């Protein structure tokens, strides 16, 4: 241990070195600096994990300094380490190192190579700050950091203005989420006097014995921040547009760091959520509805990256569903396995895009299983893990644990929502696979291939002691749940093979129909949330900005000068230069003075 | 005893800058640099010897250092200076920005350069005198004294690409705004002095003795309104903000003049020192109006900043929104919100200084301020777009920079006092991110929208780059370790807050 600060400092050193190099170094030097900073962070994480299991999995604390201290407002700069923090840190550092090695191969010959690796190193450092933070304000520092690095990396190809627009949209939506999280922080400090997670959990039951309304508001605002960063309802509109950057950026955001921040926030603050059961059930409802909507929207996309983006939305909805049914271990396990297979899928799609050119539509390319066999194998394994094929994929066991936790807590509607989502997940995943692929052994790809199978399911996160144990289902109930999930996934794969593999008469007949066209247009535009948010926020903001572009308050403060100039021009008419008028004005003034004196008396 | 020299070294330095122009045309910049460095060194020595971190709050008055000398004994007027933690932080900040303003005027060597440096030094000495004076007439004298060198800098040395009459119009608007608000403050000062004279029988303009003057609620409200109008012009508070973007846009295009005269916020200090202690009941009754004016300032400044096609006006309206946050912080009764206001004032000084220096460098490279004529400048310049990205990120309210620390401590304390206003102000933070990203997208990202942007531009010099990097380091250190600043201002802030809440 005593090296968590090293796991933060090494990506920070990489970011500073690669930023101030500003492209002067060779690509080998910048590559080894960035990839080696992330790799040394991963190696220190491995040493930390070995030391953590060497003891009795006890929670370690490393207080660096005191951030701010105004009266009772004492925010410390401290790092913590438990099973949840170790799991998140290992996932972030390991998957980030694999993505960094792939990007070292992949970004060769690109402008801003060192800038790309500086931004990814700062991304990794911000995510490590987010997961290792002892309190809520240091966590907020990491939260904003991952939002900023997402803005910098999504709009990496800055010459295309659409990439910049996508990055700006992502940053603004996640900053609305940050505002919700800040509301949670303000409520929790005003009620409990601290932002430390352990101290907040200890002091929450004593303070809210009479009224629970402010704790409900705090947990609702925590949920708002979590759905902002993890792209859930109602703040999911940025993730689909965020595919403008390089494919390592998409892999990093969708697997390693950014979308897993909301799940970590809900799981870390579970002591506060258990005291507000309605808000936790609302987390489950948000996850179920988000996974259903993402499964609907992913079925009609014409691009691989958009299919994978709505797949990421669906899987994060599964994690939120697991959190809402108080299956915390299943949520973190599914987070780890989804990080594995979604990193694999994004790197394989990047290899597809690099092998092809011009970013062709999925209906353009076809029969690609013979052109690229190994990329087809990587896509096949990643889609099998995403579709939760039984007994060979880690996603099968992850979704099985999520559904078992949903069953054991008496949540039947969330269980059937998860089953429908798994069926649709298999449907859209093998729809994309059978449309694209029908009709050189890099090390990170092989590692993610191994981790996407049951080998990744063999890894058990050390959450016993941090998160409460999920209630155990009966053996017959868990057996019939395994059977039901397996047959649902299998008939999903087979129905996808019957529809899109072949002549495709039936799917074209459905799509060319008027209800088919209406549903395809509705689901393609992410259920119209982009349109609604544009018309409700973006259009009136631009309208007020146009209305105010010539400062109105400045003009209504300028109008005394206008009145003064007008009054001066009016008074200058008495200076006509006529002596008889001057005598007359003197006599008028004499009349006025005498009349005023007689009136006043 | 060092406070009179803190005011006098800028004045003597400006006089020597004017006089030593005959010895050489590139001489007075060194004299200005030496005298601003001497002022900064004396401020740092007062910081080190003051022991502000170990000082406990004992009630107003409580001065770390003091100086008194009779000036107009007929009215009980004396040159009366005093320094505590808040004034010391402001004096160190204006010394640092004065050094930056001298360095930013380097390599601009024309005729009557010594008079330019004289005007700069007199502005800086007037700002320091505002921060140090603790009697009403001397405070008003320093408050109005800065406006003449500022007026002549804007009107005569201003933006050379303008019509010439626009600079005079902007300078005249600035001067009329600030001097009329000052006259309203002088009326409030005189009426307070006469109320004290009728209550006691002795003439005084001393701030220590004018405290606890017995007066009715209406008279106290009127005196508070006069003080607030004077501070609200220079804060700026909407709708009295209109002088500020015109003064920034028509300022001398080095950008040094902004840092010297427009960038610093003596009005928040004025509210803290002379509004809450002198009229605590009136400030307590006025607090809802001032906080709603702050909310309107935040959102109006953000909306105005988004709608600009000029970079300098965008930064000016950014300043308007940040000062709306500070104005919300001042009229709460929180020590935490006051410390956040202090941190936010210092952080706004550093970040706005960086933004204005970078805008001046960009304008001297591309000879236009219209963002519709520039674009894709990340690929054409070496250092400027990345540092501009950092400073826009800082003004956005980014953690790791001191703007976040100040703004979030303001919001924490304000939520403890007024929750609804805090909710609306955090959505104002969202609007701040919107305009910062809009400026970055319009200026440095995309395709070049004109022929001047489709060229390789010369890189920044070592001097400009090193002073920008100094500002970057100071903002980062203030974001990650703000504790020395908080320990410096803690005793003075506690005195102000305990005077404000115990008398209501
Ligand atoms: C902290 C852990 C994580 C927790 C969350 C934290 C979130 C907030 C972090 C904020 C950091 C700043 C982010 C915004 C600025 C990014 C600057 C940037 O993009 O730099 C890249 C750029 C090189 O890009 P390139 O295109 O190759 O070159 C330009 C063309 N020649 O670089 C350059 O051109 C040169 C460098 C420009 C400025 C870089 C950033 C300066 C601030 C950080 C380092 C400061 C110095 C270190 C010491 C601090 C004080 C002790
Ligand atoms: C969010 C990221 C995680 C944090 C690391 C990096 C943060 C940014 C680095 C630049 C700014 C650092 C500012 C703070 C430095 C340390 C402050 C300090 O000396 O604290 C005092 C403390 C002594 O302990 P104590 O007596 O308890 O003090 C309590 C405080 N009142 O002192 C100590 O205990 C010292 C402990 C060791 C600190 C080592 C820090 C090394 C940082 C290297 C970073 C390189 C890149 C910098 C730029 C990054 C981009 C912004
Ligand atoms: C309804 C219930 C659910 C509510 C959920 C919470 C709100 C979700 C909001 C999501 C929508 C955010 C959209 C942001 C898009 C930003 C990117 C973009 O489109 O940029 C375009 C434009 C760029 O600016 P410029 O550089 O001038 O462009 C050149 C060419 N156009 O830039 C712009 O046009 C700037 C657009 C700014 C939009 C500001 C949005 C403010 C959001 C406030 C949320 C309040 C939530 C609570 C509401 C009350 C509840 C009781
Ligand atoms: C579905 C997934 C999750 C989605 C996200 C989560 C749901 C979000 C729904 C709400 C939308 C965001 C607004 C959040 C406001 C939270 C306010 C709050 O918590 O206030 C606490 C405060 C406590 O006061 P209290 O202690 O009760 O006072 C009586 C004495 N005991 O309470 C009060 O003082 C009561 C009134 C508080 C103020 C309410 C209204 C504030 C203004 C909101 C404006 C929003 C739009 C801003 C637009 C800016 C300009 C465009
Ligand atoms: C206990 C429950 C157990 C599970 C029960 C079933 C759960 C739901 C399963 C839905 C999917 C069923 C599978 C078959 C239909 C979908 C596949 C299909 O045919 O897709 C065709 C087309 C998209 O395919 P595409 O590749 O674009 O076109 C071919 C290329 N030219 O597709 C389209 O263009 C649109 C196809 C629409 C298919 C029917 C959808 C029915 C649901 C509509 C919900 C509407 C919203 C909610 C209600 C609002 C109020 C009415
Ligand atoms: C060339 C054309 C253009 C230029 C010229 C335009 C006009 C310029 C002049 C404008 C100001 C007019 C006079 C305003 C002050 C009025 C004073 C007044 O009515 O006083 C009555 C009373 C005095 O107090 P009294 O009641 O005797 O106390 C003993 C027990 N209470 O007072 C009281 O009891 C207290 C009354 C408080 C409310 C009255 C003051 C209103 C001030 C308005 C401006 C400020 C508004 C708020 C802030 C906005 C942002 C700065
Ligand atoms: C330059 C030094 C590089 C050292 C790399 C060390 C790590 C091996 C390569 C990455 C493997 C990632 C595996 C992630 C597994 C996560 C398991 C979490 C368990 C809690």
């Amino acid at each position: 241990m005593n090296m968590l600060a090293l796991t933060i400092i090494l990506p920070l050193i990489g970011f500073v070195l690669l930023a101030f190099s500003r492209g002067r170094w060779s690509e080998n030097v910048s590559a080894i600096v960035g990839v080696g900073s992330v790799g040394l962070a991963a190696l220190v994480t491995a040493f930390i994990g070995v030391d953590f299991f060497a003891n009795g999995e006890q929670t370690y604390s490393q207080p660096l300094w005191t951030w701010m201290s105004v009266g009772d407002f004492n925010i410390g700069f401290n790092l913590v380490l438990d099973g949840l923090s170790l799991t998140m840190l290992s996932v972030v550092t390991g998957v980030g190192f694999l993505i960094h090695m792939y990007a070292s191969w992949y970004m060769r010959g690109e402008e801003g190579y060192s800038r790309f690796f500086a931004y990814t190193n700062l991304f990794i450092a911000s995510m490590v700050v987010l997961v290792l933070a002892d309190n809520l304000l240091l966590m907020y520092l990491g939260w904003e950091g991952v939002g900023l690095c997402s803005y910098l990396l999504i709009g990496f190809y800055y010459t295309d203005p659409k990439n910049g627009a996508a990055a700006m949209k992502a940053f603004v939506v996640t900053r609305v989420g940050d505002v919700f999280l800040a509301f949670a922080l303000f409520i929790l400090y005003n009620e409990l006097g601290t932002l430390n997670f352990r101290e907040m959990v200890e002091l929450a039951p004593a303070h809210f014995a009479d009224g629970n309304n402010m704790l409900m508001w705090a947990t609702l605002m925590l949920l708002g921040g979590a759905v902002g960063k993890s792209a859930q309802l109602p703040l999911q509109t940025w993730l689909a547009d965020a595919m403008a950057g390089p494919t390592p950026v998409s892999a990093l955001i969708h697997a390693a760091t950014m979308v897993t921040a909301g799940v970590y926030l809900i799981a870390r603050t579970h002591g506060l959520f258990l005291m507000t059961p309605e808000v936790l059930h609302l987390v489950g409802i948000v996850g179920a509805v988000t996974l259903l909507l993402a499964g609907f929207a992913a079925l009609v996309q014409t691009d691989i990256k958009r299919v994978l983006a709505y797949s990421t939305m669906s899987q994060i909805g599964y994690m939120f569903l697991a959190l809402g049914v108080q299956a915390w271990d299943a949520a973190i396990f599914h987070l780890m396995t989804h990080a594995f297979f979604k990193a694999l899928l994004f790197l394989a799609s990047g290899s597809v895009i690099l092998a092809c050119h011009h970013e062709q539509n999925i209906f353009k390319m076809g029969g690609l299983r013979k052109s690229i066999p190994l990329v087809y194998l990587c896509f096949l394994v990643g889609g099998a893990a995403l579709s939760a094929l039984p007994l060979v994929t880690a996603g099968f066991f992850s979704k099985d644990e999520i559904l078992a936790g949903a069953m054991a807590n008496g949540h039947i509607n969330l269980m059937v929502a998860g089953l429908v989502g798994a069926f649709m997940t298999s449907l859209y995943t093998f729809r994309m696979i059978f449309i694209v692929f029908h009709g050189t052994h890099s090390l990170p790809l092989i590692v993610l291939l191994i981790l996407s199978t049951f080998v990744g399911a063999l890894i058990v996160p050390p959450l016993q002691g941090v998160l409460p144990q999920t209630t155990e289902l009966a053996h017959g109930s868990m057996l019939t749940l395994e059977i039901t999930s397996g047959v649902v996934a299998v008939v999903g794969i087979l129905l996808a093979a019957w529809l899109w593999l072949g002549k495709r008469t039936l799917v074209t007949s459905i799509a060319n129909s008027a209800p088919g066209r209406l549903l395809s247009t509705w689901w393609y535009n992410a259920w119209g949330f982009d349109w609604l948010y544009d018309k409700v926020f973006v259009k009136p903001f631009l309208g007020i900005a146009w209305l105010l572009k010539r400062d109105p308050l400045n003009s209504m403060m300028n109008i005394p000068a206008v009145l003064s100039r007008f009054a001066g021009k009016g008074l200058l008419l008495s200076e006509n230069g006529y002596l008889r008028w001057y005598v007359a004005s003197m006599s008028i003034g004499a009349v006025v003075v005498l009349a005023l004196l007689m009136v006043l008396r | 005893m060092l406070l009179p020299w803190l005011i006098l070294i800028p004045f003597i330095g400006g006089f020597l800058c004017w006089q030593t122009e005959r010895f050489g045309v590139k001489v007075p910049r060194w004299i200005a640099l030496i005298t601003m460095g001497l002022t900064l060194a004396l401020s740092l020595q007062l910081w080190l010897q003051g022991g502000y971190s170990l000082t406990q709050s004992a009630g107003i008055p409580q001065w770390q250092s003091e100086f008194d000398m009779p000036w107009i004994p007929r009215f009980g007027i004396s040159i009366h200076l005093a320094i505590d933690g808040l004034s010391l932080l402001m004096v160190v900040l204006t010394g640092l920005l004065g050094v930056l303003a001298v360095l930013c005027s380097w390599k601009e060597i024309e005729k009557y350069q010594g008079f330019f440096h004289l005007n700069l030094m007199w502005i800086l000495g007037g700002v320091i005198g505002v921060f140090l004076a603790i009697d009403m007439f001397l405070f008003f004298f320093f408050w109005e004294m800065m406006l003449v060198p500022m007026y002549f800098l804007i009107a005569l040395w201003g933006h050379k690409a303008s019509d010439g009459k626009t600079r005079i119009t902007a300078a005249t608007k600035f001067f009329i705004y600030t001097q009329a608000s000052g006259l309203v403050m002088l009326i409030a000062i005189l009426a307070l002095v006469f109320v004290h004279y009728n209550a006691t029988g002795v003439w005084t303009f001393n701030y220590e003795e004018l405290l606890n003057t017995p007066m009715s609620s209406g008279v106290e409200y009127l005196l508070m309104l006069g003080f607030f109008i004077a501070f609200a012009v220079k804060m700026p508070v909407v709708p009295l903000h209109g002088w500020l973007p015109d003064a920034h846009s028509q300022a001398p295009t080095a950008g040094s003049v902004d840092l010297a005269g427009i960038l610093l916020k003596t009005a928040a200090y004025g509210l803290l020192r002379f509004s809450l202690p002198l009229f605590p009941n009136a400030s307590a009754e006025f607090a809802p109006i001032a906080m709603w004016l702050g909310v309107i300032g935040i959102f109006y400044g953000a909306w105005m900043a988004f709608a600009q096609t000029d970079i300098k006006r965008l930064i000016a309206y950014t300043s308007v929104s940040h000062m709306g946050f500070v104005l919300i912080a001042i009229y709460t009764g929180s020590q935490l919100a006051y410390q956040g206001a202090v941190i936010q004032m210092i952080a706004h000084g550093l970040s706005a200084a960086g933004l204005f220096i970078l805008c001046g460098q960009l304008y001297e490279r591309i000879h236009t301020r219209d963002m519709r004529m520039m674009g894709g400048l990340w690929s054409k310049m070496k250092w400027l777009p990345a540092l501009s990205l950092f400073f826009a990120v800082a003004t956005l309210g980014m953690p790791g920079t001191g703007n976040f620390v100040g703004e979030f401590m303001i919001l924490f304390g304000s939520f403890q006092v007024v929750p609804v206003i805090t909710v609306i102000s955090t959505f104002g933070l969202v609007f701040a991110s919107v305009y910062s990203l809009a400026m970055l997208h319009r200026a440095y990202f995309g395709k070049a929208k004109s022929q001047i942007a489709s060229q390789e531009l010369p890189g920044m010099s070592l001097r400009e780059l090193f002073m920008i990097l100094l500002l970057v380091v100071l903002l980062v250190l203030l974001g990650f370790y703000p504790q020395p600043i908080l320990d410096t201002s803690h005793s003075a802030i506690g005195n102000i807050q305990q005077w404000f809440v115990n008398s209501v």
